């Protein structure tokens, strides 16, 4: 089969099948080659923990595909559906939406909080 | 039932053999009123007030004494703690001017004829301009003749230079515990009849090791840990003439001795801030240091050792002991340490007997050396400063490092001679019932589940 | 591999000198120290020299015999002078303990075969 | 009770599946010598624990201790009775028996989890 | 046009072996629209 | 032919060949190094 | 302060000058005596 980053040239539709390959190895593994190397082994775990906490608070923690509330706003991108998932690559998608990935991270948190409060009060009532 | 499905279990009791880095655990003993130690335990963390051991069962785990990584992990920590504690004090290079030494004849005894020498030389004072004439007493083991009141020279300003030991610190051993990090376990064998490369069907787990003193000696272990029942014989492979026989005693044998000579250290200045503590004026008679052992104890401990040893070499054999037959000066003589002064006693009155199949005390003469070269290397030494008064030491002979001679085809004349070598058999006699295991928790097992969607 | 290969044997006029040498390899001549044997007919085994590692000292049993080394070359030179009528034996070079433990009495492992040295006019 | 680290390491598999908490609670306990020596292990332990947790999370798992899964037994890895496995051997013996069939299992589990994820995602669409 | 040899900074002997290379930081997280709704 | 901006007079013009051009050279002498003593342990090796 | 003279041992006109005999005093391993050693130094490592 393919390998690391092997589908980075593939289309978006077929890219959502090798998510495990590019997610399994984010945690791989005095004098020079001493503390300089030791910096990286701490930075990597810090970045991974931050990414997991972000995939946390929103409400997911199952990794991979985890689809959710906060419906799409057409102002971000007025495009079709098959236009996005069959004739594009993830790099182009990032280039198209790079400045708008700052308000979504705030909407998801409050949506998760509302869902949690609804569930908690519904359970505690009865 | 008819359907078998995998299942992932987390945290099951499964371990493998691996290696890692262990750390300190030393008893606090307040430690505020301390005079420092070369084996600095201030960096070490406080220990558990009460270690807890969990007794396992149904488990038989194989051990090994001669392929253990704990020993090789310890030998690079004593050395590293030694080099670190000799850096921040005086580094006297200007001590090897042409010494103009002579003899000493101040009420000496014929046993100590020669030996001590009256050396006299020139030093640079604190100012970089003037010179002073000083004198000292130097043992015959620290000066060599040159240009053969003949001029002498320190034996060391020919290959290296050495830093006088920091005078505040002391060489007193203190118990140390070695504890493994999280994710590892310390298995300990509790069988009383352990023999080296053999499984222990009683192995338990312990938080970490018991207190083990980093003592240094040769051909006679001191202040060691005894064993139950009878004396024990351990070896790598006891059919060869090039493998040690680490005997372990049962009843301790007491040895004790002193240096019956008053000594008054005198301090001189060689530069800005640095000082040099040289000896001068021995107040009293001159006698040699000697160590006493009790004959009534050795006379039976050797018998018990030979009775246990006759197991592997047949029953009708004449076991014979002998003294060391030559080698370096650290292997052929007892080389213990006593209160900052390094003795080199001459053990030839003990290994003297012949054993057939069918109050008085022993005194061992000694000599004192100051230019020591422990942790045998090329390019270092340490001038051990003189100390005042008379020192006495009482010590516990729990061990022996005999080695065989053999080789003369098949016969019955087995001779044993003491012998050292690498200073790694003084720690393979305290870290033999231990091993370190890495726990691997994740596991797979079949069961009758489906994970209904 | 460790086995030792020796050379330099011959016949000597009483009152001469030799240059006995032996060379070996085997990726393990860093832990060991190499000395020499002496076996004459009718007598037991003795020792003649042992170049101890960890000290560089050149221990010997007689004043004449001296052991020596040169650089990192895996060859050892045993220099002998003023030989007498008693120095007629079989000379072998073997490996001793790391600090030249008991020799003139031990029987080591990883030993050589041995050259022949005879003295006569 | 029979608490303590590795307390039931000699007990049978039937009663061993009760102290999984004890053997997993302390997996993350916490320039001279005793300096960088501690710091060289306090990072390795964290990395090992994180790797184990990520491996558990990749499959359909991370509830925690006991986790059900698809991909049935191939019946060639061990021709043993179920009561034979679960009431007569210890975990060490089981590891010795299956030390060297696991590599393909570690991929089977993840491919099954991916298939289940895709099934859920495309089932949640038509409704 | 005349050409003369000339060195300078000791950095053109390593810009001749590390020229067809680059290092990239992989950022995994992503957001895309699709046809779901998290059902409670 | 590679360059930062090849129209200037202050930018190197790196050239990468296709076939190697073998170059030989040797020093036609025997120096013998003698060793003298500086102090305790240290040595200085000087041509002689 | 080196005391240096020329070299005239089977020299070649292409290598005229260049090498120089250089004698100087050096401290021995003892902090008391002084040696008297010599060396050969190239013309690129000594200045007048
Ligand atoms: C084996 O263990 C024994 C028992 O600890 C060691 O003997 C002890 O040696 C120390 C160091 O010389 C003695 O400490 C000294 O005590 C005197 C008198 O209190 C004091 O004036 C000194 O300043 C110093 O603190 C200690 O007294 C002595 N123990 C006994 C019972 O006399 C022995 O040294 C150990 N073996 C080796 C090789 O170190
Ligand atoms: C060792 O040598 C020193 C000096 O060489 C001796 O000290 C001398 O002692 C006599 C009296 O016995 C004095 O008159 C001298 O002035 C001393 N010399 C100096 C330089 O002060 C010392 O006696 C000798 N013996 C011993 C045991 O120290
Ligand atoms: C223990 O030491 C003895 C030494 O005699 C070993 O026996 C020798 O083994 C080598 C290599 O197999 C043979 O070349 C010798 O001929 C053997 N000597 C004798 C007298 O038989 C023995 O192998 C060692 N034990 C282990 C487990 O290695
Ligand atoms: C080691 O030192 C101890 C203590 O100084 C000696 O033990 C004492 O020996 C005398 C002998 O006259 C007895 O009267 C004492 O009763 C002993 N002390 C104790 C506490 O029993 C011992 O003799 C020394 N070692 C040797 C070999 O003599
Ligand atoms: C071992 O013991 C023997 C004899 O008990 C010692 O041999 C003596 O050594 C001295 C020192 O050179 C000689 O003067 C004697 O002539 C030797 N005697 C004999 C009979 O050979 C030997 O020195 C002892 N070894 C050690 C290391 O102490
Ligand atoms: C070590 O002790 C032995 C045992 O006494 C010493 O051997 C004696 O040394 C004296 C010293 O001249 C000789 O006269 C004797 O002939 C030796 N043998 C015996 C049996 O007494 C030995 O000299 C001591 N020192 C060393 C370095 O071995
Ligand atoms: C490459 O180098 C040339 C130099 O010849 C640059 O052109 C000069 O640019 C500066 C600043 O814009 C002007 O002041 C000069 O007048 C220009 N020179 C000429 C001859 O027109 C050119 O900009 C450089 N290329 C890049 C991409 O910076
Ligand atoms: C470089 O080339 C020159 C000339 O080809 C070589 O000089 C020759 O050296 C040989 C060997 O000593 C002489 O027999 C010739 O007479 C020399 N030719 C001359 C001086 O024109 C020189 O050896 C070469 N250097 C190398 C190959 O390192
Ligand atoms: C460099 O200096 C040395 C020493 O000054 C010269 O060696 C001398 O050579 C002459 C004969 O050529 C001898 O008589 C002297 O005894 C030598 N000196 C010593 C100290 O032994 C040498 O000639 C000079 N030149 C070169 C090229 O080495
Ligand atoms: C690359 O582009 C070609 C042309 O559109 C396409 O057929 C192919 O699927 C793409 N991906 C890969 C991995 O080749
Ligand atoms: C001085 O001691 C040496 C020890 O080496 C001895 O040889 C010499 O005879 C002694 N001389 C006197 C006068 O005591
Ligand atoms: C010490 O220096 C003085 C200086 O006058 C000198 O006379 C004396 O010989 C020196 N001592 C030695 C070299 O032992
Ligand atoms: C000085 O050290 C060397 C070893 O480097 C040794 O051979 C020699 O005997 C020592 N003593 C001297 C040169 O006086
Ligand atoms: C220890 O005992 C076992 C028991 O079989 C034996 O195989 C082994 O050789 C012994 N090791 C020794 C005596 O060093
Ligand atoms: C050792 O014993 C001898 C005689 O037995 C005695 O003279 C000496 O004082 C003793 N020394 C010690 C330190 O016990
Ligand atoms: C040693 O000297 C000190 C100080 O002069 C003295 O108090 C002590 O009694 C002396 N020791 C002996 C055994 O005379
Ligand atoms: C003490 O040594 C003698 C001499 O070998 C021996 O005969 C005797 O049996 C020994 N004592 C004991 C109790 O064995
Ligand atoms: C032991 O030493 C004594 C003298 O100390 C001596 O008489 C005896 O012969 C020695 N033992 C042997 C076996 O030679
Ligand atoms: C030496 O052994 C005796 C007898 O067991 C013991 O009482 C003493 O404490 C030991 N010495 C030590 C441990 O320093
Ligand atoms: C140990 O073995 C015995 C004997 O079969 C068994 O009864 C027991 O359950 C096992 N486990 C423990 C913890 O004793
Ligand atoms: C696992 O054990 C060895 C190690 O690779 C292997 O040869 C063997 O085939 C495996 N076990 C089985 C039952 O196949
Ligand atoms: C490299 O080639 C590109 C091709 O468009 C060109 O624009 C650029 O100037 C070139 N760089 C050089 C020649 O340094
Ligand atoms: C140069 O010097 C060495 C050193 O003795 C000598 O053996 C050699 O033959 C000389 N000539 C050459 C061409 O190496
Ligand atoms: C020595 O060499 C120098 C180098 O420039 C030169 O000037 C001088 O004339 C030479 N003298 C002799 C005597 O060779
Ligand atoms: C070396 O020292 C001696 C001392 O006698 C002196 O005569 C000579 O000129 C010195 N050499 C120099 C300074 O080159």
């Amino acid at each position: 089969f393919l390998g690391f980053l092997g589908a980075a040239g593939s289309t978006m539709g077929a890219a959502s099948m090798t998510l495990t390959v590019q997610a399994r190895n984010l945690l791989s593994g005095l004098t020079v080659w001493g503390i300089k190397q030791l910096q990286a082994r701490v930075l990597a775990v810090e970045r991974y923990l931050r990414d997991q906490q972000l995939l946390g608070i929103w409400g997911c923690s199952g990794k991979l595909i985890c689809c959710t509330n906060v419906p799409w706003n057409s102002s971000w991108s007025n495009r079709n559906l098959s236009e996005i998932w069959d004739n594009m690559t993830w790099l182009q998608w990032d280039k198209e939406i790079s400045n708008y990935t700052q308000i979504i991270y705030g909407l998801l948190e409050e949506s998760q909080n509302q869902q949690e409060k609804n569930e908690q009060d519904l359970l505690a009532l009865d | 039932a008819e359907n078998l499905w995998v299942t992932v279990y987390y945290g099951v009791p499964v371990w493998k053999d691996a290696e890692t880095t262990l750390f300190c655990a030393s008893d606090a003993k307040a430690y505020e009123t301390e005079k420092h130690n070369v084996w600095a335990t201030h960096a070490c963390v406080p220990t558990d007030p009460n270690p807890q051991e969990i007794h396992l069962e149904n488990v038989t785990e194989e051990f090994n004494m001669w392929k253990n990584n704990m020993v090789e992990q310890m030998h690079t920590d004593i050395i590293s703690l030694w080099d670190q504690s000799l850096k921040p004090c005086v580094k006297l290079t200007p001590l090897c001017v042409t010494l103009q030494c002579t003899n000493v004849t101040n009420n000496i005894t014929d046993d100590m004829r020669g030996e001590l020498k009256n050396c006299s030389f020139n030093m640079t004072t604190e100012l970089r301009d003037k010179k002073q004439k000083v004198y000292s007493l130097f043992y015959r083991l620290d000066v060599v003749q040159i240009n053969e009141n003949k001029e002498y020279r320190l034996i060391n300003c020919n290959t290296s230079a050495c830093t006088q030991a920091c005078p505040k610190v002391s060489f007193e051993p203190i118990p140390i515990h070695y504890c493994a990090p999280a994710g590892f376990a310390i298995l300990k064998c509790k069988d009383k009849k352990f023999n080296g490369t053999g499984p222990c069907p009683s192995v338990s787990t312990v938080q970490c090791t018991h207190g083990i003193k980093p003592v240094v000696s040769t051909q006679l272990l001191l202040n060691g840990s005894l064993a139950e029942e009878e004396v024990m014989i351990r070896s790598e492979n006891i059919t060869n003439n090039a493998k040690n026989i680490l005997v372990q005693f049962n009843t301790p044998v007491q040895i004790n001795c002193t240096r019956p000579n008053n000594n008054t250290r005198k301090s001189i200045r060689i530069g800005p801030g640095q000082a040099f503590y040289a000896t001068g004026d021995i107040i009293g008679d001159i006698r040699q240091a000697h160590c006493n052992v009790s004959k009534a104890t050795w006379n039976e401990t050797l018998g018990k050792v030979v009775k246990q040893l006759r197991k592997h070499f047949g029953n009708n054999t004449i076991i014979r002991f002998a003294n060391s037959s030559g080698g370096d000066l650290e292997v052929t003589t007892h080389s213990f340490n006593c209160g900052g002064e390094f003795f080199y006693c001459n053990t030839s009155g003990l290994f003297n007997s012949t054993w057939i199949s069918n109050n008085d005390s022993i005194t061992l003469p000694c000599r004192i050396k100051q230019i020591i070269n422990m942790w045998q290397r090329i390019g270092q030494c340490m001038y051990a400063p003189p100390i005042q008064g008379v020192i006495r030491c009482v010590s516990n002979i729990t061990g022996l490092i005999l080695t065989r001679d053999g080789g003369s085809t098949n016969s019955t004349t087995e001779t044993f001679r003491p012998g050292g070598g690498d200073m790694r058999d003084n720690w393979r006699s305290e870290l033999y019932k231990y091993k370190v295991v890495k726990i691997e928790p994740l596991g797979v097992a079949p069961t009758r589940c489906k994970r209904r969607v | 591999q460790v086995q030792l290969q020796e050379s330099g044997g011959g016949l000597v006029q009483p009152g001469g000198s030799l240059r006995l040498s032996c060379v070996a390899s085997g990726f393990d001549l860093e832990n060991y120290s190499i000395g020499w044997f002496r076996q004459a007919p009718g007598k037991a085994r003795e020792g003649v020299a042992c170049l101890s590692k960890n000290s560089g000292i050149g221990h010997s049993v007689k004043g004449r015999f001296t052991i020596s080394r040169d650089g990192d070359s895996n060859t050892w030179f045993l220099q002998m002078g003023a030989l007498e009528a008693e120095d007629t034996a079989v000379y072998t070079c073997a490996t001793y303990n790391r600090a030249c433990a008991n020799y003139v009495t031990i029987w080591p492992e990883f030993r050589g075969q041995g050259t022949q040295v005879t003295v006569s006019s």
